[PDB]
RNA sequence: GAUUACCCCUUCUACCUUUUGCAUAAUGGUUUAACCAGAAAAAAUCUAACAAAGAGAACUUUAGCUAGAUACCCCGAAACCAG
RNA sequence: GCCUAACGAGCCUGGUGAUAGCUGGUUGUCCGAGAAAGAAUUUUAGUUCAACCUUAAAAAUACCCCAAAAACCCUAAAUUCCAAUGUAUUUUUAAGAGAUAGUCUAAAAAGGUACAGCUUUUUAGAAACGGAUACAACCUUGACUAGAGAGUAAAAUCUUAAUACUACCAUAGUAGGCCUAAAAGCAGCCAUCAAUUGAGAAAGCGUUAAAGCUCAACAAAUUCACCAACAUAAUCCCAAAAACUAAU
RNA sequence: UCGGAGUACAAAAAACCCUCCGAGUGAUUUUAAUCUAGACAAACCAGUCAAAAUAACCAUAACAUCACUUAUUGAUCCAAAAUUUUGAUCAACGGAACAAGUUACCCUAGGGAUAACAGCGCAAUCCUGUUCUAGAGUUCCUAUCGACAAUAGGGUUUACGACCUCGAUGUUGGAUCAGGACACCCAAAUGGUGCAACCGCUAUUAAAGGUUCGUUUGUUCAACGAUUAAAGUCCUACGUGAUCUGAG
């Protein structure tokens, strides 16, 4: 748990939320080409604009 | 209105006396 | 009988320890609010349902932002104990058209313009 | 041994469950949130005055947008294609 | 009972919660606990609660 | 729910009817097969024909008339009358 | 009473699919929205209207709502009305059925025993697959499907169970006056002076009345000392247990 | 049935076999017309106000008044009168044109929506203990008692509520068998006394065992005879009728 101590340190209270393991693509193409975005992070970045 | 600043601006029973009437089975000369 | 229920002005009458304690501008108030509802509209009255419909708050968890006028505030006195409200803090100021899709609200209350850049 | 009169939480018998020390300090989290939430709400940014039809063209068009679209509601085309688009149930291979 | 109030360590008393409306306390309190204090509860006075 | 493993473990107060509220110690059913209970088109809405007129007579008409489609249960008394 | 195994009036057939506001039953899947009672009634076991609600349609304003404003003897919580603002709701027209047998909690009252899980009204809330061990009504909760991911909300053992007060020491006027059978500090009335460095015409007990014991004042001497005690039920008590390894 | 005040404290509405007043018409003359904008009220039926305009009369005249003035009243149909108009304690007062008793000889459809028996809620009534001393006790509050009052608990009595059962929870007393509580009748231990002993009164502790046989009454209860260490109080669907009895 420890949300209280994310909360004040900047973070994300839930490890799901805007943090660098959620937002950078979990997968790609072994010879580099990027893969297609996920759903959910594109409606993500719909809500914030 | 209770709640507003010109309550009570038509009291005047407290102006004149109570005035009690003279009645039939009580007119008497109290004194 | 159970009726609405009249805040008196003396409570919203900050101290000057107030602003010290919260971090707060004793000279220019901020511009912007940040409301998150906490609480559930159930076990309440009818009237506290309605304020939170019309302002944005049907989903809890979820910051939504209204303006500082004493319109919006009225509302907001009245179900202040169902929601958190923080000051919106611009670090880099106002997102201008370029930026608009980068933006994030992070959890303290602050704006960042660009985020996650290359 | 002991029992509660009738149902252990309503009448004016009931059943003696007292606060906890968890209980108190939810009641105090709660009221430290809301003493923070009436400071905020204490001075605003605008007055009465300033604040007197600042957005009113914006309500005036959301509620012009919301008739206009109400207005719209008329049953939808009708076309040949979707007549004559039956026909294609006895299609066959010659 | 005034000396008693004057110096209080706790920064939450009936007086305060009760007359603000806080946590959606009025409720459960009485309109005539607004006024009490809620030093009295009923007929029965208890002169030690702040 | 599972599990290498049927139980052992963990989690769940039968089903309808009737009620403010039924695991209720309120009602009904041993189980199986067969049989057993929503029906009407005056005004209306939807679709179409023709339109100041419509209908294969008889009528309705200040956008109306003609046609189609959309509708309203089963079991049970003590009794009453005549032969 | 008896008249073919049921006679407050036989049996059979027909009228007969008698009629029941009363009881029971009402058969495939999935999806959308969704109501607790105001008024009349041989009426309160039912119906017909109003409100609310469903389906379709038209239109523009609906909720929140500041200042101003609404009674005269005293009078609380607060309502009505209304611009802004926040937000999409509301009205009208055309078709409609259900419901009209209510339970508790908080608040203002009434009847009662300032009794009821009691009863009659008004305002508000609820009817979790979580929490209060069990639990319709209390608290947390915007009820979708799949996952062997994550953060949080209400919330789990409640306090005190309290009170020792122990040295030393007593002599004058004087049975003060009055009172009474007798009233010697000590039924009552009245006064309350006075010897001794020290001791009240008496604080308590006692005597028929006296006598006597004790307490105030001598000296001696110096921990602290207001107050806080309250019986029992019937099949068998009822998680087990624990005063400190770091808790917003 | 209709009106006024409180319950209903400040716009409206708002109940009870709730608390208090009334109305079912009189007196008088100013004998109070016709026609129409707009509204209050309201389910409906009903009820209320009302400018302008016209006529009446000061020749550019409409509120009948008083009695808390608010209530002083009745729908259709039908009947009678000139056609104008009138007609009900139809008071069960939104009114069936005209109709009572009894059923333990009873029948049918239902209700635990609604009573009697039982449980449960509550403690007025009932029971048990403590706090407070005026007094009774020759003197002496508390050996034994204790008025006016305070407080806590038990759930045995009669009530109160109508919450589970009326497609059934069989109802008094005995017979048989007893399970349990302690607020103990006896048996054991002990404090106090207005306890010399004997016989007593009162309080604390203890529930393993025991708590009789007969006359009258259906009786539980009560009276009486004889006796016993004592012939306890109460709960258990006032235990126990798929074990019996049926006197009531
Ligand atoms: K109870
Ligand atoms: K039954
Ligand atoms: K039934
Ligand atoms: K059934
Ligand atoms: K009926
Ligand atoms: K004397
Ligand atoms: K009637
Ligand atoms: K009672
Ligand atoms: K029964
Ligand atoms: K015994
Ligand atoms: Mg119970
Ligand atoms: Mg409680
Ligand atoms: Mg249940
Ligand atoms: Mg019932
Ligand atoms: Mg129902
Ligand atoms: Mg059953
Ligand atoms: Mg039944
Ligand atoms: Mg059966
Ligand atoms: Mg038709
Ligand atoms: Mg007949
Ligand atoms: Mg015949
Ligand atoms: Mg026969
Ligand atoms: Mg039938
Ligand atoms: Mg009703
Ligand atoms: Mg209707
Ligand atoms: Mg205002
Ligand atoms: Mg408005
Ligand atoms: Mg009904
Ligand atoms: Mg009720
Ligand atoms: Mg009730
Ligand atoms: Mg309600
Ligand atoms: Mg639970
Ligand atoms: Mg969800
Ligand atoms: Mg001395
Ligand atoms: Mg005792
Ligand atoms: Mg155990
Ligand atoms: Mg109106
Ligand atoms: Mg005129
Ligand atoms: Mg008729
Ligand atoms: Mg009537
Ligand atoms: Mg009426
Ligand atoms: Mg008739
Ligand atoms: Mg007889
Ligand atoms: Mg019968
Ligand atoms: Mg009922
Ligand atoms: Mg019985
Ligand atoms: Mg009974
Ligand atoms: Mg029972
Ligand atoms: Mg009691
Ligand atoms: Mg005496
Ligand atoms: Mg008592
Ligand atoms: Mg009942
Ligand atoms: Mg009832
Ligand atoms: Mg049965
Ligand atoms: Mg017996
Ligand atoms: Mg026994
Ligand atoms: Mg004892
Ligand atoms: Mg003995
Ligand atoms: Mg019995
Ligand atoms: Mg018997
Ligand atoms: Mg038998
Ligand atoms: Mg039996
Ligand atoms: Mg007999």
């Amino acid at each position: 748990a420890g949300s209280q101590w994310r909360l004040q340190q900047g973070f994300a209270a839930n490890p799901s939320g805007y943090g660098p393991l959620t937002e950078l693509p979990d997968w790609s193409y072994a010879d580099g080409r990027p893969a297609p975005p996920m759903k959910g992070q594109l409606r993500r970045k719909a809500q914030r604009e | 209105y209770r709640s507003k600043p010109t309550h009570g601006i038509g009291r005047y029973k407290h102006l004149v006396k109570a005035q009690e009437p003279k009645k039939k089975k009580g007119k008497v000369e109290v004194r | 009988k159970f009726t609405r229920s009249r805040i008196p002005d003396k409570v919203f009458q900050p101290s000057p320890e107030d602003h010290e304690k919260y971090g707060g501008d004793p000279q220019y108030p901020h511009k912007l609010h940040i409301v998150t509802r906490i609480k559930s509209t159930k076990r309440r009255p009818y009237w506290e349902k309605d304020i939170i419909k019309m302002l944005g708050l049907e989903k809890a968890h979820t910051p939504q932002v209204h303006k500082n006028i004493p319109s919006v505030n009225a509302k907001l006195k009245v179900v202040k104990h169902l929601i958190r409200i923080k000051p919106l803090k611009l670090p880099q100021g106002l997102p201008t058209e370029e930026d608009m899709a980068n933006t994030c609200l992070k959890s303290n209350g602050e704006l960042v313009v660009r985020w996650l850049l290359n | 041994r002991n029992r509660i009169p009738g149902r252990q939480w309503i009448g004016k018998h009931r059943r003696p469950r007292p606060v906890s020390a968890q209980a108190k300090q939810n009641m105090i989290r709660r009221l430290e949130t809301e003493a923070e939430n009436q400071y905020w709400l204490s001075r605003p940014f605008l007055t009465a005055e300033q604040e007197r039809g600042h957005a009113a063209v914006r309500r005036a068009a959301a509620f012009q947008a919301l008739k206009a679209a109400q207005a719209a509601r008329f049953p939808a085309h009708r076309r040949l294609e979707e007549q004559l688009g039956h026909l294609l149930v006895t299609r066959k291979w010659s | 009972q005034e000396e008693r109030e004057r110096n209080n360590q706790n920064p939450w008393t009936f007086e305060r919660i009760a007359t603000a409306n806080m946590l959606g306390i009025r409720k459960v309190l009485s309109p005539y606990d607004l006024t009490h204090k809620g030093r009295y509860w009923g007929k029965f006075y208890t002169p030690e609660r702040v």
